[PDB]
RNA sequence: AAACUUUCAGCAACGGAUCUCUUGGCUCUCGCAUCGAUGAAGAACGCAGCGAAAUGCGAUACGUAAUGUGAAUUG
RNA sequence: GAGAAGCUCAGACGAGUAGGCAGGCGUGGAGGUUUGUGACGAAGCCUUGGGCGUGAGCCUGGGUCGAACAGCCUCUAGUG
RNA sequence: UUUCAAUGGCCCGUCUUGAAACACGGACCAAGGAGUCUAGCAUCUAUGCGAGUGUUUGGGUGAUGAAAACCCAUCCGCGAAAUGAAAGUGAAUGCAGGUGGGAACGCCCUUGUGGCGUGCACCAUCGACCGACCCGGAAUGGAAGGGUUUGAGU
RNA sequence: AGCUAAAUAUUGGCGAGAGACCGAUAGCGAACAAGUAGAGUGAUCGAAAGAUGAAAAGAACUUUGAAAAGAGAGUUAAAUAGUACGUGAAAUUGCUGAAAGGGAAGCAUUGGAAAUCAGUCUUACCUGGGUGAGAUCAGUAGUGCGAGACUAUGCAC
């Protein structure tokens, strides 16, 4: 609130703390940031460097959903279950195991960070990892493919 | 006239909160008297915690409680951890083991899964009265330089810190000065 | 000139922007008309559903083709299927997609 | 049953309607609760926080009467809360001597004995007739 | 409390539609309680003034006096009571106005349209 | 109870919404100084006002 | 309340409020880039400082010791019963001469000196 | 001045809960009520409750 | 010693600050869709017992018919 | 007890423009509170009287006057 | 309070190395009179919740009286993964590693600024792991083996 | 080649309800006979200006004056409200009083002189002394078992 701002211990301080030789005039060095490539070259290469110039392929008319592939690890992928079917199948010995549909939970591939526990599951993803495979398969679980 | 020359003169710590929580003004209340009238390095220790800003008291998550506490050299089995901050949980672990913690808050997640497997949730006051002195505790803290921040404090030439850029990707600051091909890098 | 810390200015403030700055201070009143002429469409077209019923489709794009949702209207070989003309659909509140087929 | 009696200063210590703050003299507080009887705004003679307390009000045309809290059973039920016995047609040497006991005999509130017998004290000079001087 | 969408209570609002009334309108502003004799007669509480009707003062210099109302001034919301006047310097007499509201009629100038008008107000005759 | 819930039950009336835990279990901090477990173990209590 | 010393009686006023009269006596810290107030030249005015300070011990209080309590009513009085030796009665400019008599009365019960009776 | 200076505040929806959670603790505490002014003195308990 | 000049106070001037007020403004929201060759918007000139500016009106001229109210208008 | 935001004992030290921070003083309006002030005189104003504060300022006697106005905790700004 | 005497006291504001200046503004008084609000960004603090978080695009109690309060679904933003121009690929040898300092705690001395054992945070440091790049390298895939390197990673 | 409701817009117009807005140098330029008075050939430009009192009760009459007016009177709660009207600041001015003054004045320090202001003391509480009258006080009796406070019936006279 205004009670509390610094412009209010200023009233009676002739320069409101802009400076008697150098003042609070209109824009001294330019408008927005200009310049960066001559009178603010200092600054821009120390704390903006890459920001000039080009760097890459354009692509023309970029639309993100066929790119779309959220992740998800290893570590967290018994997170996505329900707490009930954790309890029935996690460290159990069942004739099914369970399927954990990694698509809908909203991810797109399946990475291998992190460990699994040593029960059998089912993966479905649309992708996954190589590594996170080899340790889905060691656990004694598979991954199925789907779309 | 004397010549003195003062650089250490005004003390730069905390002697308060900046919170006005009443509760923790009375859990300070508390610690103020056992910092004082006990010879008990942690009790100043957690006097002092409780001043702290935000983000001067990072979280623990009961993942690393539990890591910090089961070292093959710990011998920290059944004692109580302590942290003057909020104990998180980390859906990650699984099975929590049994544990006892002594904390400023807790997550309900965190607080359900400790109590779930037999282990026990202590505010500090309870904590007082079960170690006013903190023997057999184990005194612990978040990791104070994970916030964002720190990954651009410093950024320099040759420093390999975060930029701080609106976007991410080509055409946001990876080009003259960020590479060989363009000037030259950083 | 630039000398603080952080993200380079972006701000598209060089026009005449203040000229055409869109407040909401109706919002409250605009929900409070929306639900009248609900209720005033409602009464009106008693006992009749205030919505028709609408079919179930797949969203397009990777994104989204794992969920349903409703979709504009019945294609004509649903209504073909289910025994309705689709001169008679609308009269009893089943909307018409000519445009949708079902692959 | 009980919320905290620290909790309850901590929350009145500095709004409440029986405090009257001025800043005048650097800042002076004054606390008129019935069942404050020094009168001073401070956790240990607030009776809105203790569990035991004791007022001296006036009693209309003589004596005082001494205000005390019930057991704490009660403090969810204003109306059985307080005592008012009428500690009247007594001399000050009698009135006194029963403060005194009902307060400090008992264990009640031995630390305001004191200031009981002097707030019973300057009532009982305000009730004496006046010597007026013509 | 009011509760109508249609009723104002815009201090600004009901200043301007007291004062700028037309003559009409201001009849109405004009009205009196009836006496107690009055009320039990015709079961009604109150009416507009008028012209020839008996009245007496209940507040002010005046209180107490009584005598037929000579003229409703409307443009000023002022009764002119016989006999209620001030001695200007000259010797001249002057009226001296009264509020409606400060008055109880004692006795109504009843006429045709009155007596509709009580008939109408719910009372008898 | 319905409105609200509880520390560890959902209030019906509100979506998961749990009541928040304190961050001290008992707020009577006095009772705490001059309780016995810790009066017990604290040094001699020294003056409270000293001579010049 | 006991050998109550001032360190200054003088009020501090404001450089140039004697010359002109837009410029009002009220302490104004000097600003200027040449003052010679500021720069503490000999012969001219002093300024305000913490120096001056008074002792805290009788800081506020009157030449009686007493310090004067603003009070607008009776109840306000009333406040006084136990600091009777501290705090004088200072009644109020915009209580009515009623309300003045009825506050002065119950002063006088209650041993409590009024400032500005009469 | 300007009408799109910013006029309403949002809140967390879970603080404003606490926030009411709080206050309505606050009435069972009789102490607070008087402090708040409320002439409370003679009710027979507090929370307050009449029959329906 | 006066006169004179200067400062302060009382009183008297000059001036219209201050305070209180407010049928005005400003801003927001809600609701509504109706100008004109059947001559509009605008302009001019006239009209009242005593009326120049405003309101109103048009040689039927501060208005005629019709409807409601029900004793005023007012200097 | 000593507003624990309290109480108590001791030592050293004190220039300041530009500039930085803190704690305060004063003004319009908002919520809360104060059996708050007021036609038996609110607010405002004058003063050759009194008091308080290092100071911003505050309280008060006398005069004038005529309808409103203030303290305390917060909110807020077209605030000196 | 006024006045007198003695002693001291140049005209304020400003730009300036430097103003009493023969530098500029200022005859007088009242009232007005200048760091604001908004879209962002950054640090710091407080509060809530926390691997999540965000009820106010919307919809509802709703009609009573409702621009508030209060409630409610699906999306979506930011965060939970990086790297590369890109096609792509995508994070545990080990107690999620070793070394040094180190908070707090425990144990031994024997009155020392002690020794011993765990070791949070943080910093320095040696590795491992993911991406890029550079290698050899036994139609399509790049698995094991490497590298002085490289990334806003683990 | 063609038509089409709704959800959307709305600083104009009309009607309505509000506001942590402004309060007569502010708020629209205009609270008032304001796009008026006034300026300019013209396009255009464009103000200032609110408040007696509850009510005119707006000062009869006498007197002095050519008159305007004055003085008596009168009305009013008030003329310290007289329309040149609520309050009525400052600059600036007259009168009266006080004081000072050899080519400025003002200020600071310290005292003199003169003027002016405050102490209300020795009140409270305690004891002693003189006389006086009086439902009379310490331990007890009885009415929640042990100990402690209180009131209440009597005795203690
Ligand atoms: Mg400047
Ligand atoms: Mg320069
Ligand atoms: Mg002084
Ligand atoms: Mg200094
Ligand atoms: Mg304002
Ligand atoms: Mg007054
Ligand atoms: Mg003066
Ligand atoms: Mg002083
Ligand atoms: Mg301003
Ligand atoms: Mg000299
Ligand atoms: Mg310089
Ligand atoms: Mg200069
Ligand atoms: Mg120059
Ligand atoms: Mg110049
Ligand atoms: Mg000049
Ligand atoms: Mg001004
Ligand atoms: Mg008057």
């Amino acid at each position: 609130p205004t009670h509390t701002s610094k412009t209010r211990k200023l009233r009676g301080h002739v320069s409101a703390g802009h400076g008697r030789i150098g003042k609070h005039r209109k824009h001294p060095g330019g408008r927005g940031k200009a310049g960066g490539l001559q009178h603010l070259r200092s600054h821009f290469d120390k704390y903006h460097p890459g920001y000039f110039g080009k760097v890459g392929m354009r692509r023309f008319h970029l639309m993100k959903n066929p790119l779309w592939r959220p992740t998800v690890n290893l570590d967290r992928l018994w997170t996505l279950v329900p707490n009930e079917t954790r309890e029935k199948y996690l460290g159990k010995n069942t004739e099914v195991a369970p399927v954990i549909n990694v698509l809908q939970s909203g991810y797109g591939k399946v990475l291998g960070k992190g460990r699994l526990p040593d029960t059998p599951v089912i993966i479905q993803t649309r992708y996954v990892s190589r590594r996170a495979e080899e340790k889905i398969k060691q656990a004694g679980g598979v991954v199925e493919l789907i779309a | 006239g004397i010549d003195i020359e003062r650089h250490h003169v005004r003390k730069s710590q905390r002697s308060k909160p900046a919170s006005e929580n009443v509760y923790l003004k009375l859990l300070v209340k508390l610690y103020r008297f056992l910092a004082r009238r006990t010879d008990s390095r942690f009790n100043k220790a957690i006097l002092k915690r409780l001043f702290q800003s935000k983000t001067n008291r990072p979280p623990i998550s009961i993942s690393k409680i539990a890591a910090l506490t089961s070292r093959k050299s710990a011998s920290l089995e059944g004692k109580t951890t302590v942290i003057v901050g909020t104990v998180t949980d980390d859906e990650r672990l699984l099975t929590v083991p049994k544990l006892s913690v002594a904390a400023l808050r807790f997550t309900k997640s965190a607080r359900a899964r400790i109590l779930k497997a037999g282990g026990e949730v202590l505010t500090l006051d309870q904590l007082a009265l079960r170690a006013p002195t903190g023997s057999n505790t184990v005194l612990l803290r978040g990791k104070k330089h994970a916030r964002e921040a720190y990954r651009h404090f410093g950024f320099g030439p040759h420093k390999h810190k975060a930029p701080y850029v609106r976007s991410e990707g080509r055409k946001f600051e990876r080009a003259r000065g960020r590479r060989k091909s363009r000037a030259f890098k950083v | 000139a630039i000398h603080v810390k952080g993200q380079l200015p972006n701000a598209h403030f060089h026009k005449d922007w203040q000229r055409y700055v869109k407040t909401w201070f109706n919002q409250p009143g605009r929900k409070l008309r929306r639900r009248q002429a609900r209720q005033t469409k409602a009464a009106k077209i008693a006992p009749r559903p205030v919505e028709a019923i609408r079919p179930a489709v797949k969203p397009p794009t990777i994104r989204y083709n794992m969920k349903v949702r409703a979709g504009r209207g019945f294609t004509l070989e649903e209504l073909k299927a289910a025994g309705v003309s689709r001169r008679v659909a609308s009269t009893i509140g089943i909307p018409v997609d000519h445009r949708r087929r079902n692959r | 049953m009980s919320v905290s009696n620290d909790l309850i200063w901590q929350v009145i210590r500095d709004n409440n309607r029986f405090l009257v703050k001025r800043p005048e003299f650097g800042g002076i507080q004054f606390n008129r609760e019935p069942v404050n009887v020094s009168g001073k705004n401070a956790q240990r003679f607030s009776g809105l926080c203790n569990d035991k307390a004791v007022g001296v009000q006036a009693n209309s045309p003589r004596g005082v009467v001494l205000i005390t809290k019930t057991n704490p059973k009660n403090a969810q039920k204003p109306a059985k809360l307080f005592r008012k016995d009428v500690i009247a047609n007594a001399s000050s040497r009698k009135t006194y001597k029963s403060i005194a006991g009902r307060i400090g005999r008992t264990g009640y509130r031995d630390d305001l004995v004191k200031v009981s017998v002097a707030r019973a004290s300057a009532i009982l000079s305000s009730q004496r007739p006046k010597k007026t001087v013509a | 409390m009011k509760f109508s969408r249609d009723v104002t209570s815009s201090r600004r609002k009901q200043r301007k539609a007291h004062f700028g009334a037309p003559s009409s309108v201001r009849r109405v502003l004009m009205s009196a309680p009836l006496s107690k004799e009055l009320r039990e007669q015709y079961k009604i509480r109150s009416l507009p003034v008028r012209r020839d009707d008996q009245i007496t003062v209940i507040r002010g210099s005046n209180k107490g006096r009584e005598g037929k109302i000579t003229s409703v001034y409307r443009k000023k919301f002022l009764l002119l009571i016989e006999r209620v006047t001030r001695e200007k310097a000259n010797g001249a007499s002057a009226p001296v106005g009264i509020d409606a509201s400060k008055v109880v009629i004692t006795k109504l100038h009843l006429d045709k349209d009155r007596k509709d008008l009580i008939v109408r107000k719910g009372g008898k005759v | 109870d319905s409105v609200f819930g509880s520390t560890t039950e959902a209030a019906q009336l509100k979506k998961n919404y749990f009541l928040p835990e304190n961050i001290i279990s008992n707020a009577d901090v006095t009772r705490l100084i001059n309780s016995d477990e810790i009066q017990s173990i604290v040094k001699a209590a020294g003056p409270s006002r000293v001579k010049r | 309340a006991v050998n109550i010393i001032k360190k200054r009686t003088k009020p501090f006023k404001r450089h140039q409020s004697d010359r002109f009269k837009r410029v009002g006596e009220s302490w104004r810290k000097p600003r200027g880039i040449d003052s010679c107030v500021r720069r503490r030249f000999r012969g001219t005015i002093s300024m305000p400082k913490i120096g001056y300070g008074n002792n805290k011990k009788t800081r506020y209080c009157m030449p009686n010791g007493l310090k004067a309590f603003l009070v607008r009513n009776v109840s306000d009085v009333e406040l006084l019963l136990m600091h009777n030796k501290t705090y004088a009665a200072e009644i109020a400019g915009n209580v009515s001469a009623r309300k003045r008599v009825e506050i002065v009365e119950k002063a006088r019960a209650l041993g409590v000196k009024v400032t500005n009776a009469g | 001045t300007k009408t799109w200076r910013k006029w309403h505040v949002k809140v967390n929806q879970n603080e404003k809960r606490y926030a009411i959670s709080s206050a309505v603790a606050a009435s069972g505490v009789p102490s607070l009520l008087l402090a708040r002014g409320h002439r409370i003195e003679e009710i027979p308990e507090v929370p307050l409750v009449v029959d329906d």
